[PDB]
């Protein structure tokens, strides 16, 4: 369980070392991609109206 | 005069071996693929995003190579065949 | 104390010997990719803000398109497209999932890992080799009927080097799977060696490894999936 | 064979085929052909262009300012100045040769190695 | 021990591969496809 | 007095080592140098990648067949030593 | 004759091959992503913010398979298997 | 002591040398060999065709190199001379 | 005796461990030179700063280098398992 | 124990590291020559006649030692001094 | 059988692999900042003078480490602990 | 044993290892030259001329390690020291 | 059973023949870089030909040193093999 409690340690150090670097770039590109489908949509909306 | 002891010798020297010739591979190909990817950078700052997916593909079979050493040794040491 | 092999949970069924772990293990990979294929299929939004599911699913199809047109035409085989995307999350998952903590003490002092990555079997890596080689060989019989197939592998690029192109289309599966197995099998072995170390600095080195495992991973599942649509490309054409 | 166009910027110089283009670059020197692939390179100060045609003896010419562009189709030599050998005044070479000026004694050695005294 | 001897799990691995594959094949990549073109 | 076989076992693992070590140097360094090929290609004319992957593995294959051709001599060894 | 010195000696000689492969690998290919650093700089000295990241990805592979390599010596010294 | 399995030993350690050696010529050759034909190749995406002359001459005269290694390792495993 | 063939056998691995890193080091340092003088013959001005990648260079190779020479001096001076 | 058993493991061994050098200096210079001749053919094909020839003399100058190489194998594998 | 025999054969063999790894660094190391300061004197004639110190610097790091090499080869050789 | 025996395969394992690299060492020097030559003949094919006289100074210094080589090897087989 | 001096003799040629394959290789890698360096300089500059002899020269020398400080190495092994 020693070995055990180590790796959870690693683990833990792990997943902090990648929500606090990764998750942010990861979630600014998907909001990114959901903004530029949705602007295309309005665009589609507006051009239709044009 | 101990026949175990003479294959397990001839066993760690094998796996020696494979290491030997696995970081060799593996240490050229990055530094070359790394250099190339850097001499991209530099010359076309443009192209981040576009040299990076055929730098992973080389680092991939360098890799490759490498691990499936990684892989034999480690048949050769934990699971000696001949035994 | 590394115990290579000795796969856990070994049944024999039919007067022969499975693997009860591995089969645990692609069978969780399996669930979770059905689990995903229906939240997309429920949750598939084409007029709206596709969500995170949806982003990822059609993310991946678009690069592996982009990549397979740069191989070959869509219209030529469709069927690569779905054939080969399953490798990429298939084999995803089953390397991403060696991050979980699973990691104990097995009493006899050494450490044992109640989930294993199916690719770190050589079984998992041969059964989707083998069946990457029939598929695209079936392609390519196809493509150029069954007599044309064998005459133009044999005659490559140039004749009189028919032996290694012989040896290439034989280097073909060998080599998809040997390194996704060496490309997860080191991983196993790593952790378990890393457990070697008492854990209050067993800690640090079990965390850097895995950080790399990761990308390793990850980078061998593209890998592997961007040679299968190759190798299905060079075996359809003409 | 290649359609060499040496032109200068007062006029165009001189245009027709050639077997061979033979100059020197910062590079250095450079020898076309052909089927040279696309290429643009900057003359030395004192360079000097020999083109060898067909049916022709070869023809020196000595550049001042001279860049070479080669393509697949033609080449043409953005030339400052230039002058044919069979105009090179000997004399009037040498001593603007290793002048105080760079620039004219660049032009009297590229003069001279059209000649051939270098 | 030689672990790389093939198995049985090579078979029976197989066959969850396959279904995947046809959970792929029907359900995820043609809709996501057409989603595509729509855009 | 001690037994011949361990002697071969132990001369056939260790050439063994030697033919996938060098096999894997080779493919290695064929491999890098292949990839610097494709990177500076790549850069130079970005649409390219599509049609300079096909020259890309018509080496890669090239260079991976006798990395393979020398782990298939190496099992031969090893599996089966020549002789034992 | 002592089974143990021999498996001994043939575990320090794989283990040096191990460092031996290691260090060359290691070596050539830090050079060549420095070598590729260095010339981008002098071509272009403002880039250099750019050019440091690839040059830290190659370092990165390259030290993982040294390393790689000292932790399986560590193994073959300490704990010899089969020993 | 069997002096013939000293001797197998001998013939298998150079088989070892002989794929060895021949593996990393090989792999170094093919892979100038493709490195230049790629190279020019993206500077002619025509040239290719004549291009693929020169590169399988260079790759069958590496290929046959390594090939005499093989036979000869062949001859040294299959036929061993003076057992 | 079984002491002698360790140390036999202690003394060829360091020796092999130190001329694998001396190949390193002198072919890693022999490619940063060569990359350095490259570019001061560019531009003489650029000698001061490309010192900092070039140092960064050396000293990421000769860590890898004394790195070998200290592991060849654990096994030569501390044979292990003697 | 029989003299030419070691004797005859000595000179495979020796054979082994000559088929070794032979091979990776064979294929390294046709790799290197390769790379040049692919460059310069890329560069001006209608130089391919002049071309061909340098590459011969180079190929031929590293063939050379590559055949004398395998000259003395057939020496130390048919010939051993003191045998 | 005598130690003293086996542990100077031993260092003998050390030492041979201590000078050829020493030998190689140096060479080529020094063989290549060489063609660097050829190619970069040819390009600017006079630069010489301002090339000679950083090729100097180059060739004295090499030297160090193949010295470095010498005395370690001569301690092991002339001083082999364990004896 | 015989002394002789011990000391005639030691010869040739060490008389085969010095043409192992002495191959390797003039094979990828020769290369380099020729290399070095196409690439002078490309870009300027009337160069040959002048071309040839340094490229053979170069193989002169090549193959001159080499044949010394040759020559220590030959004493190594036949004038075994010590024997 | 075996006499020392057969031993140190044969370790002694084995250790004189590394000293020698390492020293060819590097001479002969070295030799060929500065033969391609000016083969280069005078494929682009002839006249750049008597300056460069200087640099190449002394370069080549740097490379045959230590493959020729080598030989002093080798005969004190071979032919005065220390503690014989």
């Amino acid at each position: 369980m020693s070995i055990f409690i180590g790796q959870l340690i690693g683990f833990a150090v792990i997943a902090f070392i990648i929500v606090k670097w990764v998750v942010p770039p990861v979630r600014t590109l998907m909001r990114n991609q959901q903004e530029a489908v949705r602007a295309a949509l309005a665009e589609s909306a507006e051009a239709a109206k044009k | 005069l101990d026949p175990n002891a003479i294959i397990t010798a001839g066993a760690l020297i094998g796996g020696g071996l494979i290491m030997g010739g696995g970081a060799i591979g593996a240490g050229i190909g990055d530094g070359i693929a790394g250099n190339a990817l850097i001499s991209g950078i530099a010359r076309q700052p443009e192209a981040q995003g576009r040299l990076f997916t055929p730098f992973f593909i080389t680092v991939g079979l360098v890799e490759a190579a490498y691990f499936i050493n990684l892989a034999f040794m480690a048949l050769f040491v934990f699971a000696t065949p001949g035994l | 104390a590394i115990h290579v092999g000795h796969h856990t949970l070994v049944f024999e069924l039919f007067g022969m010997t499975f693997n009860g772990d591995t089969i645990l293990a692609t069978a969780v990979t399996a669930v979770i990719v059905i689990a995903l294929a229906f939240y997309l299929r429920a949750k598939v939004t084409s007029t709206g803000v596709p969500s995170g599911v949806q982003l990822f699913w059609e993310a991946l199809t678009i690069q592996m398109r982009q990549q397979i047109e740069g191989s070959i035409g869509m219209k030529i085989a469709p069927f690569v497209l779905p054939l080969s995307v399953t490798i990429f999350v298939f084999i995803l998952i089953s390397n991403w999932l060696a991050v979980l903590p699973l990691q104990y003490g097995g009493a006899d002092g050494a450490a044992a890992e109640l989930y294993k990555a199916p690719a770190s079997d050589i079984n998992f890596v041969l059964a989707l080799a083998l069946f990457v080689f029939v598929c695209y060989h079936a392609a390519g019989i196809w493509r150029r009927g069954i007599v044309g197939h064998p005459i133009k592998v044999v005659k490559g690029h140039v004749a009189f080097l028919a032996p290694i192109n012989i040896v290439e289309e034989l280097a073909k599966p060998i080599s998809l799977a040997l390194r996704l197995f060496g490309n997860i099998f080191a991983g196993g072995i790593l952790v378990a060696l890393i457990a070697m170390f008492p854990w209050y600095i067993q800690w640090f080195p079990n965390a850097v490894w895995k950080t790399f495992d990761l990308f390793v991973g990850l980078i061998q599942a593209f890998i592997f999936s961007l040679l299968t649509i190759l190798y299905f490309s060079q075996s359809m054409e003409l | 064979d290649l359609n060499v166009e040496i032109v200068a910027v007062e006029r165009e110089l001189w245009s027709g085929p050639a077997t061979f283009v033979f100059t020197r670059t910062t590079a250095g020197e450079i020898g076309i052909l052909p089927r040279h692939i696309p290429l643009v390179a900057q003359l030395v100060d004192d360079a000097m262009v020999r083109v060898e045609r067909e049916g022709e003896d070869d023809l020196r010419i000595a550049v001042d300012g001279g860049f070479l562009s080669v393509t697949e189709e033609t080449v043409r030599i953005l030339v400052e100045n230039a002058q044919f050998e069979s105009e090179i005044d000997a004399d009037a070479a040498k001593e603007d040769a290793a002048s105080d000026d760079e620039r004219t004694a660049a032009w009297g050695r590229a003069r001279l190695r059209a000649l051939g005294q270098i | 021990s030689n672990f790389l001897i093939p198995n049985g799990t090579f078979f029976a691995v197989l066959i969850i591969f396959l279904i995947v594959l046809g959970v792929i094949s029907k359900w995820v990549v043609p809709p996501i496809s057409k989603v595509l073109a729509e855009r």
